């Protein structure tokens, strides 16, 4: 009762969360910067690290 | 100062040259010349876009 497995699904969940914030850090840097109007958001985008 | 604008622009495009270049000259086991490095960051951009 003191001893919990991990599965895959955990796993994937925090390295993904993880590509997430590889992102997000990006997010807010263009987010705040960035024209309002006509910034896409897929031109906030880079999946790569993710 | 009689252009009258504020300093941290001017700094700013000179600092950003000098560093946008230090990185490009060393940062790697080997050198690689500067035509190469501007055509490489097209490529990332334009990968992506």
């Amino acid at each position: 009762g003191n001893r919990r497995i991990r599965s895959v699904g955990e796993m994937a969940e925090n390295q993904f969360r993880v590509g997430l914030v590889r992102v997000e850090r990006a997010v807010k840097e263009r987010l705040s910067l960035g024209d309002l109007d006509t910034l896409m958001p897929q031109d906030m985008i880079n999946a790569k690290p993710i | 100062y009689r252009r009258g604008y504020k300093f941290s622009t001017y700094a700013t495009w000179w600092i950003r040259q000098a560093i946008t270049r230090s990185i490009a000259d060393q940062a790697r086991t080997i050198r690689i010349p500067v035509h190469m490095i501007e055509t490489i960051n097209k490529l990332n951009r334009i990968s992506r876009q």
